[PDB]
RNA sequence: UUUAGAAGGAGAAGUCAUUUAAUAAGGCCACUGUUAAAAAGUGUACCGCCGGAUAGGCGG
């Protein structure tokens, strides 16, 4: 739908993955929770020859001009302006690609209690081997490392592109 | 076999743990925890990380090291004399003043931090406190209170009025408490430990001063297609950067053809071009012509 | 109708006839020229209608089918003669490559499959094909791997001391080691008529003898020209020959 | 002539379908990268080519429709001291394992 | 066939760390600290923290110039050289060369790169005691040679006495003090790197400290040359070599007609008289020594 | 259409014996190693659950 372009500036010797995973999303989660989770993020810089790549360009997707007008990222985010650059050029574009959230974490002792409690079966050769393979394919993907709030720990979030151009969003800006 | 030498000599930065209010006193060493990947962090008491390094300034034509031709030395001396009688080596000194002033040397410690303060002291005099957040990154502010007083001594030491200059720079970030700050690693020396090592000298951490040198060397805004990219670039032989991936001067604006048309042709190149050639002369290095191979 | 060149890369041949007349080792170049002509005929039997005119040779490895006796001279091997005593033969294991100056329409991303299919019923100087490495159509000067090209250097063949070829060949051969004898085409006689006993009676018959010259080896990096190699057919009034001009 | 691994036949251990799944076996992969092809380095032009059959090799190695997005391709002596594109001389790896062995092989193949 | 040993033998130096006020009392070793670049590793030595200046003490040995005359091939050559030596004693006294060498110590131009940017140099020499810090106290210049004073006269007179025939040895100590700065970069002599595994800046360390080579000092002590062609337009004294070729500039100043080959072809083998300017160079060659074959 | 087309190398064996190399020796003396550099990609990937198939999905 409606898109806003936001750019980063290479040349400082540091890749901006830390600056988009720590100085963008932990400070945007509060306004995502406040504003009923009606915004998304995307990038037209896919490069999956061997590893995951992000490029240097981010776009914020909203379904109406009022949301992008009332976001006003140029002024409230005036702390990392030496690295990020804002564009007050919100309009409608027909070249938007949507993104969904896919999550698959390790499940040995997270659900060992559930497997000894709810349903028990022999997990020696076939099934436990199914865990790490399920933790391998999604592993070979462009990830984002964020921080929790309840119990302090970091983890991996994988953002997969999709063809579903319409729908609702979540706290991470995905679905 | 023309080759200059550095007119800006760097000393290795050292990390010292420091509490909040007593920044001047109570400096403690910073040891590195070897974890299985060397890394370290600040403790629950000290919440200020100090950087101490030195810059030695020696004049440019006295920094000339190797030449197999007297006429090249005479032409270089004439060009330097014309630059002294034309500009006076003040703008490059002002740019190094701005680059040491804005605390651009910490690199990764700058992001995520607000309270960064540096103090630049001459051998007998110091300077007041600094607000290094207030400066920008892609500009060069050339009109302040004490900028002329701090830049004139460096300009005269570059020119030849003062034979020596010694600069002690001590800077510190203060806002974070029990956070982590990692020095530049010691490369892949021995692969017995596959993890990332850190910098260790004199029983502490610190910073490689090649990092500080390439921090202060990033003032070049005279490259071709400046309006397309719009940031300073370190003053290198080709102006190349390994981050963006595009060499900025693969053309006649690069140093080889520039100095060929400056010396072997005696061209009247404009002010920014001769600014670039005196910046790369200040940086120093192996400037010899290519042997016939 | 566009001019190009194909490359037969790393063709290894066992038991190629290395005993042409006097030269043990590198065979006569007319073997490779007739191999290119047989490939041209095989492609002409198909309706591709593609012509080939020009061939250059790039040697990589060689194995004379024998060993060293006492000091460095070679002793060669042979199979057992049977139903119809041995008289004179020698064999070699070559590992060489071909440049073929290809002139004809519809060449780009084509005729390589036809060359691959028609190569399997061919022998290079009477030796088995086994497994050539590749067929390539890269149109650059620096399309050669690290091999050595056998060219026609008529410098010590032409200007040397000695009154005639014989009193000149060995004298031109002492001072240069890379230069080697090469059989270069063949012409002896006349009476081109249709006397019986021919392999094909509806052709021209003659009694012909081999002729000789010199050659030299140069690398892929250092070179002079494509026109200094890629040997060509030539014909005269009974003086059929192969040369580089 | 290029070497071959002495153990890769079928799903033996730590493996579901071709890919190295379980841990505590990458030392075995690192000593299979060792113990073969030491001190016998060849020049760059004396190396095995990378053929175009390899896409069909990933097609019919185990039943994959194409090259997986979540997996890569690796050998045990990559472009140094032997190794060829046979039907068995490839072991597909993960991101961390390939990143570790790119420096682990260069530790002795400096 | 002719050879000449060194008329004076210096000492491969060391580096130590003192302060301005603890210059004679407190000392500390200066260790080489390795560094990483870019790849490669460079062993860039540096002055340690919590210092103010820099110690470097070595020793110089002076011996008579007729005793150090090495393996020759002619007794007539020895008599000719000794005849020129006693003539130089009778007309001058081997003391102008001593004055110029002690002035070369008195500008302390053996530090090379550590002279550039240095605050103060203090060369202390002990013939038997410490005469005066005057040595390198008042700043010198490479355009005039400082005559008068007293330490220059007495040390030059004793060095001339040891030079000609009046002594047999003299052993004094060049303990000079370079105030480079607090934790600044010190340039030691760099070892010639002969391995490509770690092809960085391999440096020269002493037995528990940072060192510097003898030829870094000895070749920087023969800087005296005011008797060479085109001095009036060059106006600086080049160091003394055999052909006179100075690699710092790249233009060979001497070997037009005043090199050592011309002096050895118009001296000794054929008897000719040359002036004081054409004799002080050829007697400053003998203090350096070398191999004068052919 | 190529000095094209074709071909069974075989079976068997004793190399053996002793043997003193050694005496003598001067590598030498002197030549500033210096200029200049980006190690760090984010260096780690947790629970509350609904789900009872280890399917798959919401929040901190």
């Amino acid at each position: 739908m409606f898109s806003q372009i936001l750019i980063i500036k290479p040349g400082t010797g540091i890749s901006p993955n830390i600056i988009i995973s720590e100085d963008i999303f932990p400070v945007l989660h509060s306004l995502f929770v406040e504003h009923d989770k009606k915004f998304g993020i995307t990038f037209p810089a896919y490069s999956f020859d061997k590893k995951g790549h992000l490029g240097n360009i981010i776009e914020v997707l909203s379904e109406d001009k009022e949301a992008l007008a009332s976001l006003c990222l140029e002024e409230h985010l005036a702390e990392v302006t030496d690295y990020v650059k804002v564009k007050k050029e919100i309009t409608f574009t027909d070249d938007y690609v949507l993104f969904k959230r896919i999550r698959e974490e390790n499940q040995y002792e997270t659900t060992a209690r559930r497997m000894r409690k709810r349903g028990h079966t022999e997990l020696g050769r076939p099934l436990e081997m199914h865990i790490k393979k399920k933790n391998q394919q999604i592993f070979c993907h462009a990830y984002i490392k964020v921080k929790s709030a309840s119990t302090g720990q970091s983890y991996n979030i994988f953002l997969a592109p999709t063809d579903i151009k319409h729908g609702s969003f979540s706290a991470y800006g995905l679905l | 076999n023309l080759s200059f030498a550095r007119c800006l000599n760097t000393t290795e930065a050292k990390f010292w743990q420091t509490d909040f209010l007593k920044r001047h006193t109570f400096k403690l060493p910073l040891l590195i925890t070897d974890k299985a990947s060397q890394s370290c962090t600040l403790s629950t008491e000290c919440d200020t990380l100090r950087i101490d390094f030195g810059i030695k300034v020696l004049p440019v034509k006295e920094s000339m090291y190797s030449c197999s031709d007297y006429n090249y030395r005479t032409a270089i001396y004439q060009k330097i004399d014309e630059y002294i009688a034309e500009d006076g080596f003040l703008t490059l000194a002002k740019r190094y003043v701005n680059n040491i002033a804005n605390a651009r040397f910490l690199w990764r410690n700058r992001k995520g931090a607000e309270i960064i303060e540096t103090i630049v002291t001459i051998e007998d005099k110091e300077y007041p406190s600094f607000n290094s957040k207030s400066f920008n990154l892609d500009t060069f502010v050339e009109d302040n209170a004490t900028i002329n007083e701090i830049a004139q001594q460096i300009a005269d030491t570059f020119a030849g009025k003062r034979e020596y200059l010694n600069i002690y720079v001590t800077c510190f970030v203060k806002i974070g408490c029990a956070m982590e700050v990692y020095p530049s690693q010691e490369m892949t020396f021995d692969d017995d430990d596959k993890g990332k090592k850190l910098f260790k000298f004199e029983g502490s951490a610190g910073m490689h001063s090649q990092k500080i040198n390439n921090a202060l060397r990033t003032i070049d805004t005279w490259y071709p297609d400046y309006t397309t990219y719009e940031f300073p670039i370190p003053v290198e032989n080709y102006g190349a950067a390994r981050s963006i991936g595009i060499p900025f001067r693969p053309d006649t604006k690069s140093f080889y053809k520039l100095i060929d048309r400056m010396i072997l042709k005696n061209e009247d190149l404009p002010i920014e071009d001769k600014h670039y050639v005196m910046a790369i002369l200040i940086r120093g290095g192996m400037f010899s012509k290519k042997q016939e191979k | 109708m566009m001019k190009g060149y194909i490359l037969l890369e790393k063709v290894n041949i066992e038991n190629a006839n290395a005993f042409n007349n006097i030269i043990v080792g590198i065979p006569a170049i007319t073997s490779f020229l007739g191999f290119a002509r047989a490939l041209e005929r095989k492609l002409n039997a198909k309706e591709i209608a593609i012509r080939i005119n020009g061939v250059g040779l790039e040697f990589h490895e060689y194995e004379l089918k024998g060993y060293k006796n006492k000091r460095g001279q070679y002793v060669t091997s042979c199979p057992l003669p049977g139903s119809i005593h041995i008289m004179n033969q020698a064999y070699i294991d070559l590992n060489m490559s071909f440049l073929l100056e290809v002139e004809g329409p519809h060449v780009d991303m084509s005729t390589c499959k036809s060359i691959k299919s028609t190569m399997e019923t061919l022998r290079i100087a009477g030796g088995i094909i086994r497994n050539y490495k590749k067929i390539r159509l890269i149109d650059t000067l620096a399309d050669i791997p690290y091999g050595y090209f056998l060219t026609l250097r008529q410098d010590n063949l032409n200007d040397a001391a000695g009154d005639d070829m014989l009193d000149k060949m060995i004298h031109a051969l002492q001072q240069e080691d890379t230069l080697v004898p090469i059989a270069v085409g063949f012409k002896a006689l006349s009476e081109v008529g249709h006397v019986e006993g021919q392999r094909d009676p509806e052709k021209d018959h003659c009694f012909v003898e081999s002729i000789f010259s010199l050659g030299g080896f140069e690398c892929s990096k250092i070179l002079e020209d494509i026109n200094s190699c890629l040997w060509r057919y030539k014909t005269e009034e009974g003086l059929y020959l192969c040369t580089i001009i | 002539e290029y070497l071959l691994p002495d153990i890769n036949i079928d799903e033996l251990e730590g493996v579901d379908n071709g890919c190295l799944i379980d841990e505590a076996l990458l030392p075995l992969i690192i000593d299979e990268g060792k113990r073969k092809g030491e001190g016998n380095y060849r020049p760059r032009h004396l190396r095995d080519e990378r053929k175009e059959e390899t896409v069909q090799a990933f097609l019919d190695k185990y039943g994959y429709c194409n090259i997986p997005v979540g997996y890569e391709v690796h050998h045990i002596v990559p472009l140094s001291q032997g190794g060829a594109d046979s039907i068995k001389n490839m072991i597909m790896l993960s991101i961390e394992h390939h990143e570790r062995v790119t420096e682990a092989h260069a530790s002795y193949f400096k």
